[PDB]
């Protein structure tokens, strides 16, 4: 979203956008190549727009959009839950075997240049601990929610 | 042993009391320490960068 404002054609000998006592004009947008081709800055000029945020609007928008009462204590029953802890182990194993394959390999002729011209961004620690972190956090949330309801409900 | 402890002679037969345990465990009762162990994991997982 952007708004604009027309400048007159009489100011041809004076530079447009008569800025005087401001230094925020370098902020909030700079005029891109797709903007300065049609009318900027010789016809119209750009303008800055801020957002009138306050109380009595902002917290009540969050508490009715991103908020759930009954959902924060459910259990996502273990037919598909422990099933999800099985398809991820296999692809992590193959990545571990692939991680095994590179670590035992160990090219030791010009190592620092061979390492920097041959990156993969998926072998060393990209696909190794990403899913491992995800499976760790999920069962912790699931078991802790399972333990709490056993403490509460009798 | 008859005056100090039991082992009281009756009809040619002593009597020893049972000194075993009879504790009716349920063991889902120490569920607080388990949730304590789950939380202190994710405490130690996070909180230091």
């Amino acid at each position: 979203i952007d708004a604009f404002r027309l400048i007159n054609a009489n100011m041809m000998v004076l530079g447009h956008e008569p800025r005087q006592t401001t230094s925020n004009l370098g902020h909030l947008n700079k005029p891109s190549i797709q903007a300065l081709i049609h009318g900027l800055n010789r016809h119209y000029y750009s303008i800055t727009i801020n957002y009138r945020k306050n109380e009595l609007e902002q917290k009540m928008l969050l508490n009715l959009h991103k908020k759930s009462w009954m959902e924060g204590l459910t259990l996502q029953d273990y037919s598909e839950h422990c099933k999800h802890n099985e398809s991820v182990v296999k692809e992590m194993l193959e990545l571990a075997k692939n991680y095994n394959k590179a670590v035992e390999e160990e090219d030791k002729m010009t190592p620092e240049q061979l390492a920097i011209k041959n990156v993969g961004k998926q072998d060393p620690k990209r696909h190794l601990e990403e899913h491992v972190d995800v499976l760790m956090t999920s069962n912790i949330v699931q078991c802790l929610a399972a333990m709490l309801d056993t403490v509460v409900f009798k | 042993y008859a005056k100090k402890r039991g082992w009281v002679l009756g009809p040619n037969n002593y009597y020893s009391f049972a000194s075993q345990q009879q504790k009716p465990e349920d063991t889902t009762i120490p569920s607080t320490e388990l949730a304590k162990q789950v939380i202190e994991y994710a405490r130690q997982l996070e909180m230091i960068v």
